[PDB]
């Protein structure tokens, strides 16, 4: 934009972060993906879309770098309402707020229809995917790329390690983010 | 709505940034 109240909401951001702060292996960030419902002027239509929930950014040119704070003075001034690097990963996370998915469409949309577990690992299994986000997050440095379809939306993890599908992890989105 | 939810993760995450200073 300018340009581009229950229980399992007043915790979110509280998941996102225990998520990411009590798991075995290093991630960098953690996203949730809402389920939205868009309305066509034309139709009677609900559509499913993907849009941000909410994120949990942890962590681990100078022409690039510029670039990158001014757009963050901008955004906050806009928002309210001494300076040093912008990362990559940061970067991706920041722009990842404005992404949507049509329901089947891209890595959330399409872990959300097929109920499924994308699991990306490895620089090769990003780029040889053919998905743009995961290229996106292969070019900023992200060598892991996860979507987990969770009850009311698409859990998204990612890492500039390379970690495995863990079964563990697996338990911890479920125990967090369902019901 | 998606726009406030946008507002509020970038509100939180400018305000760690402000944090590394502080």
């Amino acid at each position: 934009s300018a340009a581009a109240p229950q229980f399992n909401e007043d915790t979110l951001q509280q998941r996102l972060q225990a998520l990411i702060e009590s798991a075995g292996e290093n991630w960098t960030y953690a996203i949730f993906w809402q389920i939205s419902h868009d309305f066509d002027s034309s139709t009677g239509d609900n559509t499913v879309i993907l849009g941000w929930g909410d994120g949990y950014y942890k962590g681990e040119n100078t022409a690039e770098q510029e670039h990158r704070k001014r757009v963050i003075r901008e955004l906050n001034s806009l928002i309210s309402g001494n300076d040093e690097e912008v990362t990559d990963t940061e970067w991706f996370f920041l722009v990842s707020m404005t992404q949507s998915f049509v329901n089947g469409v891209g890595l959330p949309g399409e872990s959300f229809l097929n109920s499924r577990v994308i699991w990306l690992s490895g620089s090769g299994a990003l780029t040889g995917s053919g998905c743009e986000r995961a290229g996106q997050g292969q070019i900023y440095g992200l060598k892991t790329m996860v979507c987990i379809a969770t009850q009311n939306g698409v859990v998204e993890l990612g890492s500039s390690e390379v970690i495995s599908q863990s079964s563990d992890l697996m338990h911890k989105v479920n125990n967090l983010f369902n019901f | 709505s998606v726009p406030q939810a946008r507002k509020a993760s970038l509100a939180r995450f400018l305000e760690k940034r402000k944090e590394r200073l502080m």
